[PDB]
């Protein structure tokens, strides 16, 4: 077999990582996982990261971080675009990469609001905010979208895992932020489907995971 | 030609106009001028701003017959990849993704400084944070001429952008480390682009939007 077991290293958190743990579920990609705790208490103790993050060989410590023997990488699109460019789930053409290019920074745009959001301490008068902006943002993105099975037109790629994690997120944030946009139920139906992604979906650690990390002011405790 | 939509600022269009000048792209610019006023009038965007034809509307954009890309890494992957100056082997690849992400990183890490209004008693906490960041980047640099090798890819345009500009901020933040010096040296030294840097349309400041409170303007 494979038996890469390449270690991923993230905070005991969905976050960043969640777009990651799918594609490689999805990709079977044999991957062994490391979680960091978090302090609870007010001193928000995070040493459990800081202790080795000098002495795992990376250039720019930093989490995430996969290392794949002899390749360690750090920060997010540079890990997906890593596993997916190794099993072909990036743009074939011209025309699909400029769409996966605009896609994943297009994402990182609209996730930062969200972070920001549910991070800040004004998250409840700042909340109402980010709501009447969102259909705008959503729409787009079934502009973009449009009668395509995927983001990058008619193939799979590491965008469209990126694209779930925050529509998800939003639909968590608001369910029925999405009604208006049948296009989107669509593609996360679709998504969802996948026999990879929905026994993860399923999956019990899964649902122990909180959506942030425990300083965030939403999310920073387990759902369902 | 190509056109090349942005404020009439330095911010994200620069990595970009540089790397359409080394290219020796055709190409024309549509500068967007702000409004000055407690009202920073952007009208001359926004009346605009739909009536593009963009997927995402967004400053800047660059139109390429039908092709209209928005977002600055996604407009410079492409005119990279349309001169093939990307990272061919997955090694320079990984070097290109990780590069692209953490530069972008300390980008947003300058600009949130100089946006917000207590950059006074931030500036400090900036500073003397600086050097470790550089570190690493020298480190990453190391004895190569340029970050993906000997061959000079669109990272290094983005790199440039954010050294040269942590230093027009602070001279002295790039002497403890040479080896970045010589980088900015040897990228000006480029034909194209100290042409470009006596030419007109050099446009090096204002760094910022005008309601910035450094390198505003």
């Amino acid at each position: 077999s494979c038996e890469s077991s390449m270690v991923l290293g993230y905070w005991d958190i969905r976050g960043l990582a969640h777009a990651i743990r799918l594609l490689l579920e999805f990709t079977d990609t044999s991957y062994e996982e490391k979680r960091y705790t978090c302090g609870e208490a007010p001193d928000y103790d995070r040493s459990q990261w800081l202790d080795v993050k000098f002495k795992l060989d990376l250039d720019f410590p930093n989490l995430p971080y996969l290392l794949d023997g002899k390749n360690k990488i750090t920060q997010s699109n540079a890990i997906l675009r890593y596993i997916a460019r190794k099993h072909n789930m990036c743009g074939e053409t011209e025309e699909e990469k400029i769409r996966v290019d605009i896609i994943e920074n297009q994402v990182m745009d609209f996730r930062t609001q969200l972070i920001r959001l549910c991070y800040s301490s004004d998250h409840e008068k700042l909340k109402p905010q980010y709501l009447e902006e969102l259909p705008g943002q959503l729409k787009q993105f079934s502009m973009f979208l449009g009668k395509f099975s995927w983001f990058a037109g008619e193939k799979l790629t590491f965008v469209d895992f990126l694209t779930y994690d925050i529509l998800d997120q939003n639909r968590i944030f608001d369910p029925k932020c999405l009604d208006e946009f049948p296009n989107l139920k669509a593609f996360m139906c679709r998504f969802e489907a996948l026999e990879k992604i929905a026994a993860y979906l399923q999956s019990d650690q899964f649902c122990k995971m909180p959506i942030n990390n425990k300083m965030a002011q939403w999310g920073n405790k387990p759902v369902c | 030609p190509m056109t090349l939509g942005y404020w009439n600022i330095r911010g994200l269009a620069h990595s970009i106009r540089l790397l359409l000048e080394y290219t020796d792209s055709s190409y024309e610019e549509k500068k967007y001028t702000m409004g000055d006023a407690p009202d920073y009038d952007r009208s001359q965007w926004l009346n605009e701003k739909f009536k593009l034809g963009l997927d995402f509307p967004n400053l800047p954009y660059l139109i390429d017959g039908t092709h209209k890309i928005t977002q600055s890494n996604a407009i410079l992957r492409y005119i990279a990849r349309k001169h093939n100056l990307c990272g061919e082997s997955e090694k320079e690849q990984i070097r290109e993704d990780i590069l692209e992400n953490q530069f972008m990183d300390s980008r947003m890490q300058l600009a949130k400084l100089c946006y917000d209004p207590d950059f006074e008693k931030l500036k400090p906490e900036y500073l003397q944070a600086l050097p470790e960041m550089l570190k690493l980047y020298s480190q990453f640099l190391g004895k190569q001429p340029w970050f993906l090798g000997d061959k000079i890819t669109f990272v290094d345009f983005i790199a440039y952008d954010v050294l040269e500009r942590n230093q027009v901020f602070e001279p002295s933040c790039l002497d403890a480390f040479p080896n970045l010096k010589d980088f900015i040296s040897r990228f000006e030294g480029l034909e194209k682009i100290s042409a470009y840097m006596k030419s007109s349309r050099f446009l090096p400041r204002p760094v910022f939007t005008k309601m910035a409170v450094w390198g505003n303007k």
